[PDB]
């Protein structure tokens, strides 16, 4: 798992 | 539940929208479920200002056109007591300085609800009961970029590392059977020449496909 | 008049719908106008039954899935004194029996406004100044059931022998220049797969093509 | 004219 921000 | 729901039909959910070369894709979907739920509450549907978030949502976590998260955009609205209607805060796209006006605020929200992780039959009660519900995706695949039609299904789709917000406007299914060949209606932000007049049916029932029940949220009005 | 019109843009259009195996394009033309008439009127946008006009207009000169005629849909929807929502009363694409109830009407209409037969101008103008606008067009060749995108131009087209009703809800051009590559914007009711994305530009000010200005007209509400 | 089907 990774903590992308939502772009 | 309902065996199919569109919002759109019933006046919660105003016209596509385009965040352009921002990472603001959060800040739209968060506009698009409190558009929906103060339709709810009031019977008047009227654009939220994206802007408003971009601008003024740093101390609650998000990064402007570098990205955000819905339940943080939530956050703001209800520690800022207010959000600005999109006609008095405009969009631009760029990172500005924070112009909220409490006078031209058109929304308010007391926190957030979140839908159970993971469940695909909880999104689908959401939605069935609340209105149109935030949602992450990925949508980090030249099949998402240039789809049209049809429901949407990419074997790369991450369920757990999501790139993008979206709304969930309803949901549906093709054919006859309501128990097969189901779709998630979903609303994009990336103007109406994108997709189908903007939107996806993205598919339902299928494993939490593309992850969009994995972060979903409404904002409490 | 403005060089581009698009009421998809302003709240006034439900999303593409699809009358399958059934002649009901007409119920279909009709309800996007009194839609975008009603929208106009309250703020509200809220999809209309086609099914309540395919089962209960026989009397005003419609004949359901065996066609009919917008005109008659708008008189129908007087002389009742009222039209369910869709929500209230689904669509099936079937001839079936009259369930109409005054509780779940959420339209109204006194009659009908005529274009100007023949005239594109007459047309541009209505549209540009009142909303989404109902018309016949003669979509009785191949190339228009496998179009997919582009100005449509069909050199067999009729303006007098029209088999199809769609809505115009707005024009524009391609390219630059304003007054080339002109075209109209037409929701068609064949689904969102079709067109790729269920619209279709119909060739603007190249006399009449395919009859889109023949048999214009709107709801009066 | 004819039916709009
Ligand atoms: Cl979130």
């Amino acid at each position: 798992e990774v903590c992308k921000k939502k772009k | 539940l309902p065996k199919s729901v569109d919002w759109r039909k019933k006046g919660y959910v105003t016209p596509v929208k385009n965040q352009k070369q921002c990472g603001s894709a959060w800040a739209f979907s968060a506009t698009g479920a409190l558009e929906g739920q103060m339709f709810r509450k009031t019977g008047k549907l009227v654009s939220l200002s994206e802007q408003n978030l971009v601008d003024c949502s740093r101390p609650q976590g998000n990064q402007g056109c570098n990205g955000g998260f819905m339940a943080r955009a939530f956050q703001y609205v209800k520690e800022n007591g207010g959000l600005d209607s999109e006609e008095s805060y405009p969009y631009v796209a760029v990172d500005e300085i924070c112009k909220y006006r409490p006078e031209n605020s058109v929304a308010q929200d007391t926190g957030f609800t979140v839908v159970a992780p993971g469940k695909e039959k909880a999104l689908m009660k959401a939605v069935a009961t609340v209105g149109p519900i935030s949602v992450a995706m990925d949508a980090g695949h030249s099949s998402f970029q240039f789809y049209k039609s049809g429901i949407y299904f990419e074997p790369d789709c991450s369920s757990k590392n999501l790139d993008h917000g979206v709304l969930v406007v309803g949901y549906g299914f093709e054919g006859a059977n309501s128990q097969n060949s189901k779709y998630w209606l979903v609303k994009n932000s990336w103007g109406p020449e994108w997709g189908s007049n903007g939107y996806v049916k993205i598919a339902k029932d299928k494993n939490n496909h593309c992850g969009i029940a994995t972060a979903a949220s409404y904002p409490n009005v």
